[PDB]
């Protein structure tokens, strides 16, 4: 009557099972980072002189007031 | 079918870490015949170069 029925494979088996190593590569040039780098500092250094050549024109002017007021 | 991942994330952690790679590299060089004759089996012989597996 009934057949033989224990844990089996199913028909044709099972799907592909992957062990190959994957680590990709996020991808950026060493030139690029150096680059975007030596950018990002241009661009602070550029802002850091206009703040404070103007931070130098607001001191002599405090010092104007405290000269005018002295006497 | 989910383990290889499992394994990448690890790799991913340790492999080309330069903390693991300056804590494990060069620690703990055995030769061959240092291995053969020390009675050593597994990953201790084949690490050094020797091609065995039973």
């Amino acid at each position: 009557a009934s057949k033989v029925k224990q844990d089996m494979p199913p028909p044709g088996g099972y799907g592909p099972i992957d062990y190959k190593r994957n680590l990709p590569r996020r991808g950026l040039s060493g030139y690029s980072m150096f680059a975007v780098g030596i950018g990002t500092l241009l661009f602070g250094y550029w802002s850091m002189m206009k703040w404070n050549r103007e931070r130098r024109r607001l001191q002599i002017e405090d010092f104007e007031a405290r000269i005018a007021l002295m006497p | 079918k989910n383990f290889s991942f499992r394994i990448d994330e690890l790799e991913e952690m340790l492999t080309n870490n330069r903390i693991w790679r300056n804590r494990t590299v060069d620690i703990g060089v055995v030769t061959a015949e240092d291995a053969l004759n020390y009675g050593f089996s597994g990953v201790m012989l084949r690490g050094s170069g020797i091609q065995w597996d039973l």
